[PDB]
RNA sequence: GCAGAGGCCCCGGGGGCGAAGGCGGCGCGCAGGCCCCGCCGGACCGGCCUCUGGUGCAGAUCUCGGCAGCAGUAGCCGCUACUCCGCGCCCCGGAGGACUGAGGGGGAGACGGGUUCCGCGGCGCCUGCAUCUGGCCGCGGGUGACUCGGGCCUAAGCGGCGG
RNA sequence: GGCGGGCCUGAGGCGGCGGGGGCGACGGGCGGAACUUAAGCAUAUCAGUACGCCCCGGAGGAGAAACCAACCGGGAUUCCCCGCUAGCGGCGAGCGACGCGGGAGGAGCCCGCCCCGAAGGCGCGCUGUGGGGCCGCGAGGGGGCCCGAGGGCCCCGCCCGAGAGGGUGCAAGCCCCGUACGGCGAGUAGCGCUGCUUGAGCGUGCAGCGCGAAGGGAGGCGCGGCCCUUCCAAGGCUAAAUACGCCCCGGGACCGAUAGCGGACCAAGUAGCGCGAGCGAACGGUGAAAAGGACGCCCUGCGGCCGCUCAAAAGACCUGAACCCGGCCGGCCGCCGGCCCGCCGGCCCCGUCUCGAAACACGGACCGAGGAG
RNA sequence: GCACGCCCCGCCGGCGGAUGCCUCGGCCCGGGCGGCGACGAAGAGCGCGGCGGAGCGCGAGACGCGGUGCGGACCCGCCCGCCCCGAGAAGCACCGAUCCUCGAACGCAGCGCGCCCCGGCGCCGCCGCCUCGGCGCCUGCC
């Protein structure tokens, strides 16, 4: 097993941009060696670990950009599009239900008017 | 009958449930009854197959006592140690008979530490189905 | 049920018989074919209840 | 299809306990000579037979008693035989206001199938 | 001559590959895919055969983003939408 | 004008009753043609209603009242919010403004319109049903 | 031919990369008897791009 | 007679102490058919009453699958041609004898094929005879541009254009 | 002739937002056949169908009477039951609604007009805004015989709010999983002429054009008068009952590998074919367990042999038919009848149309499966 | 004569895949659902596994990554990696991202070429706004 996201979650993000460089370079290496391995190689089960390991420290570092950009555009009018609720294409294009509920103020009186009563029969 | 018509009577439906389970599936229908010391204990009728564990086989070919070495879940049988295939030369690998975990009783367990909790989870559902449910 | 291949007669004059034949000249469309209909399917619309007064 | 509608119209009556899920509705004539002497249930009342109890179309449909302000009366007869079934309704009708008292209005029970057929 | 000698003089292609459909049904003169339709913006669909529409058509394919969120709807999108429908 | 059909070289092979091209009337008014129009021009905004406004010898002007549903006065308006629901997406190619309801016969109801109402063709579809019965 | 397009030499590059027999491993892995990949084509028997 | 359904089969029909089926042979029936016996087979099967049908084949230039005689038959008769020795193959090496005969059985490109290219190993497929050969099979490789071509220009043409 | 400002019509940019394309069903709008039926064929029918195009939604469309009626009347829409007739039609073949009545389900409303006028949704707008489901336990069987292995046989119990099922080495309520039991109103109406359409018939609904009302529409035979009943078109909204594929879920007197989807086979719309639109296969099953063949012998080797693993080779696979073939092994040759059985006697090739077939009429090499009231 | 060819007194062997038995598949019938897309759909192309063809599933963070809650020992070969009261294999749910090329397909072509500040650069609408045109209706001014 190799990295863990718990302790890239706690670096800084020049230590996790350095960190992600080394495991980049180390990954030429790891791919240099199969090149060059002729024969057979022993697995290489460092190759599989450092493959994973680049892509947690990429991880770590979207949310620690992501969580940043939400929190510099929040409540702002038009917030960029990635951070907008997901919803659907329709659910975005469906009209509120105070809109939908919205009434004539003609119809909204007579409503008020006669409420609805509750009443049993014998 | 079953009353709960979500469920499937189906003879194919059934058979492909079997035949294609979700792992966590099949570990629960590789179960074996518990000896009656380990019920007293344990308080649990059966408990699903693990790897460490003491089985006595009330099998016909290969009956015996025997702790398991091997799980083989995509087969659904187990391997117990010492249970064999009759070896055609002396000089050649012992190859396990696989038993079915239903034709085996088990004689010991391995506790760990996630079996312990897994025995008091069970043990409480039971209390309470014992409280009138 | 055995409608979906294009199957269209070869004709008189090609020596074969004169049912539906596919793109190859494989028998098609017919009860006697290997993949052919059923010569009067079974239908939903048959009557399973009866009346009883 | 008799399970799928048996079942909205458990839920439609649970979702109003007291109130029938049936409004009032007149008696009518069948139309034509083929059925003049027998009565039907029509769409609502008339605009006179609701001054007959002094219920306005809006008081009317508040306490279940259907309105319809297209029908016309045609008859004396029908106007009294309407108003009449009015009253029994207005007596038998039992409103719950002022606060929900929950013992009271589970108490009442809810009336199944068409009101006064 | 009309048949096998006419045969040898074959050594083109009519038709290429379709940037939206990838079959060999792009003629290169006419410049238009005789199967996935394009350069048109509608796909070009005929119910005369239905046999082509099965073969290519939703659930041809990967069809990711519609899997994921017919899944999510029925866990928690419904939720999410309440609230915006709630919106300010 | 009236309708030509578009039939290459005049010719419309068929039964003697079909073979005909420059004397057809056009199935649906100029002012529901017209809406149409300005509805595939526009295809984001929906199409309220259409009045004359002038007519010569080739052409006959309508004008058309055409509304935006995504506009906040329009959402936030109960008289107008009804245009911002879905389902009026397009009503001008299905036939449910005025002028297009006009061609179905809607515009009438009782004897003569007894057999176009939910539509003309879900009249012939629910009056040609055979119903199984489970019980026949 | 000689002088082709990169964009119809890498749709015909995947085809040479992927004219492959099942790996013997994955055969003994799958237990899958039938050994043969079956999607695999023969240059002179074969009509790609057709 | 077939295949299913609802029943019955007096301690709850028959079955690894052998089901269905296959193969032979009795018996019984006017016959459709049925039964039993031995053998092979290796998990299911019915008799009777009531019920339902996608319910019985010699034919359809019937469908699909197999497959016979023909028959060790017709054929393996374009491009002048092979031979000796060396592991000796139609392979390769040497010696002969020739052929395509510069609008070539020569050396190269365009297009079309798309790895056929190269080295190494191999003959199970293929090489319509053979093979130790190979365009076949396995394994590993192979296409390097400021000057060559694309790209660029316009041609016949085609698309675009408030409308 | 210039020079600014207001109004009005436009032009370029910028910002926010919105549209576009997909889905073999259901739904709305249009364009729209022919084969066919009429025993011919023009009207008709097929069919207001296929198919082309456009457009939504979870439903859509329809919808609160310019409605039906003719009554001791009703009362938006949709859907079901019903009459299937009234009518239409070379009054031919065919075609064809509706009102009643019984149900399902029920719910109403708005704008213009007019009144007030900026109080409004206030960069606009007085050419009019505003107001009037997841989670979860889960019962109870032993002894013998025998078998490769009980889930079999014999004795004898136990649990059933659980004897639905699935698995396990043979047929399992008690071996396992589960099952039952839980929990949290005007270019309009109309009319004239034309064309399409309808059962609508001197006109059912539409439509082009010409003309163009003011009290007007309807009442299933036109036209003119007079009544009576009954409604208010030329603007808009609207739930419910209703329809339905993909996909998910359950069930079946369904099919059982030539069947059932074209496709049960780890890769089926694949392999393959066509320049393309398009076309389109075949292929299920070793065993309980891979235990997938011990060892010896002879091979240049290929491979033989002996046997091994197994209950069994079941050895690349369950059973293993018919056709056809080879070894051995009888016999001399088809059918029917008699007899010890190779002699005598009888014996054309069926199906089929046909007056009549052994026909030199046609189909049929053989065998298996499929194959038609 | 013999052989052949038949016939079959049996016995044995091929050849083929019938027949049985089965069966994670169809097919019908009920329910449920009705949930795509410029926040880039459907579809397509390429690529991605230690040893990797097809399929699947992913997208240069690629046979996946992170979070939370279950779960609790395995991961078809060879591996190497886990193992331990949590340390954490298979598996399960839900959420956060990543998401190459094409495609409604969006700087312009389809694989080549720009303009431009680093933000970018498609179209058509709606509503604002900014700039400004007119011998349109005028009004001053000259």
């Amino acid at each position: 097993p190799g990295l863990k996201a718990k302790d890239l979650v706690g670096l800084s993000q020049e230590d996790l941009q350095r960190k992600l460089a080394d495991l980049k370079r180390e990954l030429l290496s790891l791919r240099t060696m199969k090149a060059t391995a002729g024969p057979v190689p022993e697995r290489i089960a460092r190759f599989r670990v450092c493959k994973k390991d680049v892509a947690r420290v990429l991880t770590v570092i979207n949310q620690k950009a992501r969580d940043e950009a939400r929190a510099a555009f929040e409540g702002a009018e038009h917030i960029p599009k990635t951070f907008r609720p997901r919803l659907t294409h329709a659910m975005r294009c469906q009209l509120t239900e105070k809109q939908k509920r919205l009434l004539p103020s003609k119809l909204m009186k007579r409503k008020l008017q006669f409420p609805k009563l509750k009443y049993a029969v014998k | 009958m079953k009353l709960n018509s979500a469920v499937t009577a189906s003879r194919r439906k059934c058979r492909k449930a079997y035949f294609t389970a979700n792992a966590e599936t099949r570990a629960k229908m590789m179960s074996s009854r518990l000896s009656k010391e380990l019920r007293a204990e344990h308080k649990i009728k059966t408990m699903p197959i693990r790897r460490g564990d003491i089985v006595e086989i009330f099998t016909g070919g290969h009956k015996g006592t025997g702790k398991v070495v091997e799980v083989r879940r995509r087969d659904y049988k187990i391997c117990v140690e010492g249970i064999n295939q009759k070896a055609r030369n002396p000089e050649a690998k012992p190859v396990p008979y696989p038993i079915h975990p239903s034709n085996c009783i088990i004689k010991e367990l391995y506790m760990n530490g996630s079996r312990y909790r897994a025995i008091k989870r069970r043990q409480e559902r039971n209390a309470e189905r014992l409280a009138r449910i | 049920a055995g409608v979906q291949c294009t199957a269209h007669s070869w004709g008189p004059g090609r020596a074969v018989a004169r049912l539906p034949r596919k793109h190859g000249g494989i028998g098609a469309y017919a009860n006697f074919a290997r993949g052919g209909h059923m010569a009067h399917p079974t239908t939903v619309i048959r009557r399973w209840c009866r009346k009883v007064n | 299809r008799k399970i799928r509608r048996r079942q909205t119209r458990l839920q439609k009556a649970k979702a109003i306990f007291p109130c029938p899920l049936q409004k009032l509705r007149p008696s009518v004539t069948r139309c034509s000579q083929k059925f003049n002497l027998t009565q039907r249930i029509g769409r609502g009342f008339t605009l006179r037979e609701l001054q007959g109890v002094g219920l306005s179309a809006g008081k009317a449909r508040q306490i279940g008693i259907a309105v319809d302000p297209r029908r016309k009366n045609k008859s004396e007869e029908s106007v009294a035989r309407n108003v009449a079934r009015l009253k029994e309704y207005l007596s038998k009708v039992t409103i719950f206001s002022k606060q929900a008292k929950p013992e009271e209005i589970q108490q009442a029970i809810q009336h199944q199938g068409v009101v006064m057929p | 001559s009309k048949g096998t000698a006419s045969f040898g003089k074959r050594h083109t292609r009519i038709h290429g590959s379709c940037r939206r459909c990838g079959k060999h049904s792009f003629h290169l003169q006419k410049h238009e895919c005789a199967s996935c339709g394009y350069p048109s913006a509608k796909m070009r669909r005929y119910n005369w055969s239905y046999k082509s529409l099965r073969r290519r058509t939703q659930g041809t394919g990967s069809m990711s983003h519609m899997r994921k969120v017919y899944r999510a709807y029925n866990s928690g999108t419904l939720k999410a939408n309440a609230r915006k429908y709630l919106a300010k | 004008g009236g309708r030509k059909r578009q039939c290459v070289h005049g010719i419309s092979y068929g039964k003697p009753r079909n073979i005909g091209i420059v004397g057809l009337k056009p199935s649906r008014s100029l002012r529901a043609l017209a809406e149409q129009k300005v509805g595939r021009r526009l295809p984001s905004l929906r199409v309220l209603n259409s009045y004359w406004v002038a007519q010569d010898g080739s052409y006959k002007w309508y004008e058309v009242i055409l509304i935006d549903p995504f506009h906040p006065w329009i959402r936030n308006d109960p008289k107008i919010n009804w245009i911002c629901n879905p389902v009026m997406k397009r009503r001008e190619c299905r036939g449910l403004t005025s002028a297009g309801r006009k061609a179905r016969g809607l515009h009438n109801k009782g004897i003569g319109a007894m057999k176009l109402r939910p539509s003309k063709r879900a009249a012939w579809k629910r009056n040609h049903t055979r119903s199984l019965r489970r019980y026949r | 031919t000689a002088n082709k397009t990169l964009s119809r030499k890498l749709r015909l590059a995947k085809k040479t990369k992927t004219n492959k027999n099942i790996p013997r491993w994955v055969i003994a892995k799958d237990h899958l008897k039938k050994t043969w990949n079956y999607k695999r084509h023969h240059w002179r028997r074969s009509h790609l791009k057709l």
